[PDB]
DNA sequence: AAAAAAAAA
């Protein structure tokens, strides 16, 4: 599990950030790295806590992402040539080209 | 019990939203403003009604408007099932059931922080401040249902409290609830919740006396309404808020005087002393500090001024002429900021390079020459501008900078000027005197329009698409007329190559 | 105890309607009070009553009842409130106001202050009276009087009242058509509350004579009491004397050996003119004599106490919509060797103008962390505490280099914005600044210019309104004068009627300029603008700048704001252009 | 508490209950008769009248510099005082008390530890105040005729001045200024309410090796309102109050603005030019009896400083040279010099 | 409460 916040390039100006808890399941261990701009798909849930609820005294739930799928988007701002998780991969046509 | 008066205001109350019939215009004999409000609900799918008090105070007197502002917690169940009724006669479609929400705008009056008082509790109040802090969006429980574990029965439609309350009975006769509940989250409904805090303004405190604070709670429609450090005014009813901790949960358990009014005795307080705090519930907040597009927003002066505009053969001549009408002279410097308020077309090429597509001019002049007029000028006409002058006190500067708590883990960038101006225009003043790290710094923000950092572990790459204006100072404070721009300025060759307009 | 039930009423309602002050009077040795407060109640439709003991003591029944009240507060208080209840009906013979209101006592003088360095425990539940300073309030607390319960089962619902704070639950509901024992809820938001306040007091410092520390009571209040001190404040109460148990673990019934101690108090106390205004507004030199007022030990410098004045008086203030603002605030600069006494005039401004805040060489706004509570407060700074008043600034020169920008920032815009922790905003100042500065070395030298002694930047010295200099140089005349005046000292000036002239000028008079003075406005300009070249080429320096053009204008409407004229007249521009070369006359340096 | 009463709801007698250990326990039924009957009758409170109280206070004594062997860190001891005892002791005195030594229970911490281990404490029964007594200049006989005598010794003040320090040599004229000093000049204000101060401000200028510092401490130690300071080396001498979190409760009790005894004080200060911009800035407000108003949180319980200053320092050169003297002067701005 | 690393003046 990892902590999530909002990427500066896309806060307004002069704001704070929005921290979110993501959950990562087999096979995408080690996939991400501190410092590393990504883009998650997954899925959203919400589950009961006691202390969050006696903090501000409403019946209000705390809420995760469980990961389904994780693109690394550092650096590479350009994303319109083609479509998938990673654009560095190659098919076996592609390799025979 | 049979509460005839909830039933009277409610009857009073479906009775005036069916047929208030008030005039607006000559035009318009008769509006029904709220069945067009409810016409609009129908086709734009939203779940909110907006009710002038004004035009609530003059129903029935003080015999409906009082009744319903100084109850109005008493009242509000009997407001929303007459509102539920008037819907489902005429719009039945609407109801696919959902949580219909009423705000209340056009108060009398507005009282201060400092005049809140515990007489108010459960009445319709206004109030205003500076909002200081808001917190993230999260879910809450409204309406839970649960799930009879050791014979699968479903009670629903329980409603909550300030805390997480399960059913007491199961209507199975055969069994008889011994056990708990499930609480069954795909068949709950939530709603919206953030809380905000709000103080007194520098206007209304005396002396050296600190701030009053208070807390309010948004729901709804209404969240992140109130950004931090926008003074805004709030509408809604007074409630008080215990302390949960000692109410029962399931979960484990100035201040050190003590002498708080506690409260005991209860059964499920046990030994455990209850107290209060004043809080504030608000539904209602408002702030007092392509070409097709455009053209669909139609009207008549829309088509005929625009055309008229279009259709003349001397608008630059007249142009020009209507920037800035306070200064006196000084023509192709007006021209010169009309061109750089229109601005540049922005282009990308095929394989990700940026064209620069912004203005950037530059003013000089000996000491006193209403220099100083076109920034503020263009600061207050220019939307998104940010006034700004060229030694700044914070540690920000002109572009970014990083601070972090000491032994804290915030590591947290602050926005400089230029960061603020995105999409604006920055208005620096007296340019001569800016420094090393903010002097080689520019040079990068304007040509490449991004900010690049990389310190104390955290990097990244901001965005500083702005269209700068400066002005500055000959240095001995007149223009020598003898030597050239380079001989009297004493800014920099690759500085002078970035501004477009002298 | 039950005693003072029965004949003690009887007794002061007697000396009520029977009493006189001139019983006090020949005490005293050098009228029906409560008769006539009592008719002023009634026509005004409040409910309030004031009592002194002293006058409590004066007659001999009384002070039984004197004894009895110290004794047994609470008792005697609340017959006293039930007797004056019925009072007010046996004088009235509407019946409808008083039906609504109550009625409270609120006595005093009761005895001597004590303080909390002399409290035994012999003094518990007995009436003393304390002097000291607030040092901090706290929010209203909603204090439990009425319950609400409701029968879920049936939607039926019934009032509890209380006592002592602890509440007797019913076990069942009172319809025995249901009669379920676990059908009963609370609801909190639909009951009835009242409002208590804590306040913490410390005490006068007079009381500490070694340098030991002041010592800090709680304080209780209610109702009418709430709000009634802020921080800083210096009051006088009376009241009663408490003690309570300490809960300790808050987990179990155990109960700490030690009592706190807090006082429960019922009183607080701290520590048509216009027709005189024109008679005065009337005398032709009321200018010479409402300049010299304000520093009568101050010896000459006749010049820069009327500049003071005006710059006091304030021009006049405009926001037309297609111009923008235009800054109405006067700004002063003193500067010359430290003998001068010139910190004397800086708090004599300070202390009379309404509104000022005096500082030293931080002063805008800062989000701060709050100390007692663990929160997060935005706290604005001296210069926006002076919002439409004077602001003092004394050792201009050490003003560090991150605030002077800052001042850059609040003269020519008198707008100042923050950006930090997720707030942007922006805060008006709209004040009005008044410095003294200190050349570097022993002396100002006379042929140096004035750039290099005062170290400051040109421009912040460029955009001040004003400037004045001092120098003080050796002569045996003025030396001797000194010397007369100040030994004279050692061996006509009016009082806050000044201050509330001065509020006068300021709202409700806002003279305008007319046509016959733009001409000598012009012929001004021009004439300063004629001395700046000669009979040379050399191309001399330009002296007559448009910030001499809003000087005068600014100088001129401040002195018709003055003697609440209306329109301008020729003396005005004569009085600014003099004042403003006055002080361009003495700004020369070695060379002409 | 000595003994704890409640009232029992008008059933006859109210129940009385003593304690003595330090943690106490109420009631919750009552012996009364007809509420000893098999259903309530009114809920058992506690009356504060009724009850009988007696005043408590506590501290704490340090061992003596004198009996703390070589090489050890001095000890403290606890100590209970009841009764008319109250208020017999202050701080800042050598006393010798007399009493019972008893232990206390460690329960009170409720840690389930130290199964045998306890606290112990002192319980006061007589205390002798010991060391001296100012007595205000108590008009007495013996010291009328005393005043007699130093009135028929003629010539005063040259021995007095004789008589401060005769471990320094000579230095006749700062004896003379030092006893002018101790008087005080004109004060208690002019017409008008134009301020001025009877306290005297003087400097001392010499180099290392003159016992400056030595005829300070003896000025200090003879004059009862004598305070020595320095730069730094203690932190909560300057600009703050000796009250800061100091209550076990971390109250934050605070004056704001307020230096060490600056009423009618004697300020001896040694390395005048050691100290940093603080106390500069301290003394800088300090000038001509002016009072201290440096806030922090909303306080502005201002200390009325008039107090004396007595400053000993050297240039930083250390010695005296031939060329112009103000170079040398205290190395410190002119405006306090003046 | 006390030691040690980092960015800005
Ligand atoms: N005139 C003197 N008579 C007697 N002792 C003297 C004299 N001058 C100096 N001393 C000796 O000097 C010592 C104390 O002087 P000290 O060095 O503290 O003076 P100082 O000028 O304040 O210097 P520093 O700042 O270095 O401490 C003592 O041992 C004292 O005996
Ligand atoms: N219409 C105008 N024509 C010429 N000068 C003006 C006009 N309006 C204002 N001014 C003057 O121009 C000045 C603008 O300030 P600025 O040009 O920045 O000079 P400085 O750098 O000395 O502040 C103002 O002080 C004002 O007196
Ligand atoms: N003309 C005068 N009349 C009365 N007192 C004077 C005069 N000139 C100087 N003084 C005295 O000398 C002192 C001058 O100090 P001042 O220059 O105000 O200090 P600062 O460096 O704070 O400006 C004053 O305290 C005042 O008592
Ligand atoms: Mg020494
Ligand atoms: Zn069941
Ligand atoms: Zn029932
Ligand atoms: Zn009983």
């Amino acid at each position: 599990r990892v902590t999530l916040q909002e990427a500066p390039g896309t806060v307004p100006p002069g704001r704070l950030p929005r921290h979110r808890e993501v959950i990562l399941l087999a096979d995408l261990v080690d996939v991400s790295k501190p410092g590393e701009e990504v883009e998650v798909t997954g899925i959203y849930k919400n589950n009961y806590d006691g202390n969050l609820n006696a903090k501000n005294g409403f019946p209000v739930f705390a809420t995760i992402i469980e990961a389904n799928s994780i693109k690394r988007r550092e650096g590479n701002t350009a994303n319109e040539g083609e479509e998938g998780l990673d654009v560095f991969s190659w098919t076996e046509e592609e390799e025979r080209e | 019990v049979d509460d005839v008066t909830g039933e009277k205001v409610r009857e009073a109350f479906e009775q005036f939203l069916e047929d208030f019939s008030v005039q607006s215009t000559d035009t318009g004999e008769v509006e029904k403003v709220y069945r067009a409000q409810i016409e609009f609900m129908k086709i734009y799918d939203l779940n909110t009604i907006y009710i002038d008090y004004q035009h609530l105070s003059m129903r029935e007197n003080g015999a409906l408007a009082m009744a319903i502002s100084e109850q109005y917690y008493r009242f509000l169940p009997f407001l929303q099932k007459g509102l539920r009724r008037v819907v489902r006669k005429y719009a039945p479609e609407l109801l696919n059931e959902r949580v219909f929400q009423i705000s209340f705008f056009n108060l009398p009056t507005v009282h201060r922080i400092r005049d809140i008082r515990s007489e108010k509790i459960g009445s319709l109040l206004s109030i205003s401040g500076t909002v200081t802090r808001t917190s993230e969006v999260r879910p809450e429980l409204y309406k839970a249902s649960f799930t009879c574990d050791m014979c699968r029965a479903i009670v629903d439609n329980v409603e909550q409290s300030f805390k997480y309350t399960e059913p007491t009975f199961c209507p199975n006769p055969s069994c008889e609830n011994r056990a708990f509940w499930t609480l069954n989250v795909t068949r709950s409904r939530f709603l919206d919740w953030q809380k905000v805090r709000i103080q007194e303004n520098a206007n209304e405190i005396p002396t050296g006396s600190m701030p009053r604070t208070l807390d309010v709670i948004l729901r709804g429609d209404s969240v992140e309404r109130a950004k931090p450090g926008d003074r805004c005014k709030f509408t809604g009813v007074e409630i008080v808020v215990p302390d949960v901790t000692q109410l029962g949960l399931p979960g484990v358990k100035k201040t050190t005087e003590g002498l708080n009014s506690g409260v005991t005795g209860l059964r499920s307080l046990g030994v455990r002393d209850l107290t209060y705090k004043i809080s504030f519930l608000a539904c209602h907040v408002i702030s007092i500090g392509d070409q097709e597009v455009f053209l669909n927003s139609l009207s008549s002066d829309e088509i005929n001024e625009l055309k008229e505009m279009v259709k003349d053969e001397h608008i630059y001549d007249k142009l020009v002429r209507s920037i800035a009408p306070a200064v006196f002279g000084h023509e192709a410097v007006k021209k010169g900021i009309l061109l750089q308020m229109l601005g540049g077309v922005h282009k990308s090429t095929v394989e990700g390079i940026k064209l620069r597509g912004d203005i950037n001019i530059c003013v000089v002049g000996d000491p006193s020459t209403s220099k100083s007029q076109f920034l503020k000028y263009v600061v207050g006409f220019a939307p998104r501008s940010v006034y700004t002058s060229g030694k700044a006190s914070s540690a920000a500067g002109l572009t970014a900078a990083v601070v972090r708590d000491e032994e804290g883990g915030d590591y947290t960038i602050e926005a400089g000027a230029l960061m603020l101006a995105d999409n604006g225009i920055c208005c620096i003043d007296e340019f001569d005197k800016m420094d090393i790290s903010d002097q080689v710094a520019i040079h990068e923000a304007m040509e490449q329009q991004t900010i690049s950092i990389a310190k104390a572990g955290i990097h990244a790459t901001l965005n500083a698409r702005t269209s700068i204006l400066a002005a500055a100072n000959p240095v001995g404070g007149r223009y020598n007329r003898k030597l050239s721009l380079r001989g009297n300025l004493n800014m920099t060759a690759p500085i002078m190559s970035r501004f477009d307009l002298f | 105890t039950n005693v003072s039930i029965q004949e003690c009423t009887t007794n002061f309602r007697n000396f009520l309607m029977s009493f006189k002050y001139k019983f006090r009077k020949i005490l005293d040795e050098r009228e029906l009070y409560y008769i006539k407060q009592l008719n002023e109640m009634r026509e005004l439709g409040t409910s309030n009553l004031n009592l002194d003991a002293r006058n409590l003591l004066a007659y001999k029944q009384t002070e039984d009842l004197y004894h009895q009240l110290l004794n047994y507060p609470q008792e005697v208080i609340s017959i006293m409130d039930q007797t004056i209840k019925d009072c007010m009906v046996s004088l009235i013979v509407d019946l409808d106001e008083i039906e609504t209101k109550f009625y409270k006592v609120r006595p005093y003088n009761v005895g001597s202050c004590k303080g909390m360095r002399e409290l035994n425990p012999n003094d518990i539940d007995k009436l003393i009276n304390l002097k000291g300073l607030v040092l901090r309030s706290t929010p209203v607390i909603p204090d439990m009087k009425v319950a609400f319960f409701k029968c879920n089962v049936c939607d039926h619902t019934m009032a509890v009242e209380i006592d002592r704070g602890v509440i007797q639950e019913p076990a069942r509901c009172e319809r025995i058509d249901c009669n379920e024992p676990n059908s009963m809820s609370l609801i909190h938001n639909r009951c009835s509350f009242a409002d208590k306040q804590v306040i913490k007091l410390q005490e006068t410092p007079d009381f500490v004579p070694d340098g030991q520390t002041p010592h800090s009571i709680s304080l209780c209040v209610y109702d009418e009491l709430v709000d009634s001190c802020r921080a800083g404040d210096r009051i006088e109460v009376t009241g009663t004397f408490r003690s309570i148990p300490i809960r300790a673990n808050s987990r179990q019934r155990v109960l700490k050996s030690l009592y706190k101690t807090y006082v429960d108090v019922v009183h607080v106390k701290k520590v048509q003119d216009l027709a005189k205004i024109r008679e005065v507004a009337a005398r032709e030199d009321l200018y010479s004599l409402l300049a010299r007022s304000i520093a009568p030990s101050i010896y000459e410098l006749e010049d820069v106490k009327k500049g003071i004045l005006l710059q006091l008086f304030g021009g006049t203030n405009k926001t037309f919509t297609k111009g923008g603002r235009y800054r109405g605030d006067i700004n002063i600069l003193l500067c010359g060797d430290p003998s001068t006494s010139k910190s004397q005039i800086l708090q004599y401004v300070h202390k009379i103008t309404p509104r000022g805040v005096y500082t030293s060489g931080g002063l805008t706004a800062y989000i701060t962390r709050d100390v007692d509570t663990k929160q997060l407060v935005l706290e604005s700074g001296a210069l926006v505490l002076s919002d439409g008043g004077v602001c003092c600034i004394d050792e201009f020169d050490k003003m560090s280099d991150s605030t002077r920008s800052v001042l850059h920032e609040v003269m020519e815009q008198q707008t100042i914005s923050i950006a930090k922790a997720g707030i942007i905003t922006t805060l008006n100042a709209r004040s009005s600044i008044l410095a003294s500065a200190n050349p570097i070395g022993s002396r100002y030298n006379p042929n140096l210019p004035v750039t290099e002694n005062i170290d400051l930047p040109p421009p912040l010295l460029s955009r001040f309104d004003l400037v004045y200099l001092v120098l003080d140089k050796v002569d045996e005349k003025n030396d001797r004068e000194l010397a007369k005046h100040l030994t004279n000292l050692y061996l006509v000036l009016p009082v806050e009627f000044l201050t509330m002239y001065i509020s006068y000028a300021k709202e409700h008079i806002h003279p305008i300029i007319t046509e016959a003075a733009k001409t000598e406005l012009v012929r001004a300009y021009v004439g300063m603008r004629k001395m700046g070249d000669d009979s040379r080429s050399d191309e001399k320096r330009i002296t007559a700048t448009t910030r001499q053009l809003e000087s005068m204008i600014r100088l001129a409407e401040a002195h018709a704001k003055m003697k609440l004229k209306n329109v301008v007249e020729l003396e005005d521009v004569q009085e600014a252009v003099r004042l403003i070369r006055s002080a361009i006359k003495d700004y020369a340096t070695d060379p002409k | 508490v000595e003994v704890i009463a409640y009232t029992c709801d008008q059933c006859g007698y109210e129940v009385f209950q003593e304690v003595n250990s330090r943690t106490f326990t109420p009631l919750s039924e009552c012996t009364s008769e007809e509420c000893s009957q098999n259903q309530t009758k009114g809920q058992l409170f506690m009356s504060t009248r009724a009850s009988k109280f007696s005043a408590f206070q506590e501290c704490k004594i340090q061992e003596l510099s004198q009996q703390v062997p070589v090489g050890h860190i001095p000890r403290s001891l606890n100590i209970h005082v009841n009764g008319t005892l109250v208020r017999s002791l202050s701080p800042g005195d050598i006393v010798d008390v007399t009493g019972i030594f008893l232990p206390a229970p460690y329960t009170g911490f409720k840690a389930l530890k130290a199964g045998l281990l306890t606290e112990t404490y002192l319980e006061a029964q007589f205390v002798r105040q010991h060391k001296k007594k100012f007595a205000s200049f108590s008009l007495t006989s013996d010291v009328e005729e005393r005043v007699m005598e130093l009135i028929t010794s003629g010539d005063v003040y040259n021995r007095l001045a004789k008589s401060i320090a005769p471990e320094i040599y000579g230095n006749l004229d700062v004896k003379k200024a030092l006893l002018l000093l101790l008087v005080g000049g004109v004060d208690k204000r002019v017409g008008d309410g134009m301020k001025i101060r009877g306290d005297i401000n003087v400097c001392l200028m010499g180099d290392p090796g003159v016992a400056k510092s030595q005829l300070l401490k003896a000025i200090c130690k003879i004059s009862p309102r004598g305070v020595y300071t320095t730069g730094k080396g203690s932190s909560g001498v300057g600009l703050t109050a000796a009250v800061m979190k100091d209550p076990v409760t971390d109250e934050m009790i605070l004056e704001g603005g307020a230096l060490v005894l600056a009423d009618n004080g004697i300020c001896c200060i040694d390395e005048f030019d050691k100290m940093d911009e603080s106390d500069r800035t301290a003394i800088h407000e300090v000038m001509e009896q002016q009072t201290i108003s440096i806030s922090k949180a909303g306080i502005n319980t201002t200390l009325n400083a008039r107090t004396s200053i007595l400053a000993a320092a050297n240039p930083l050169y250390g010695r005296y040279n031939p060329r112009l003297s103000p170079l040398d002067n205290i190395n410190l701005p002119a405006a306090l010099l003046s």
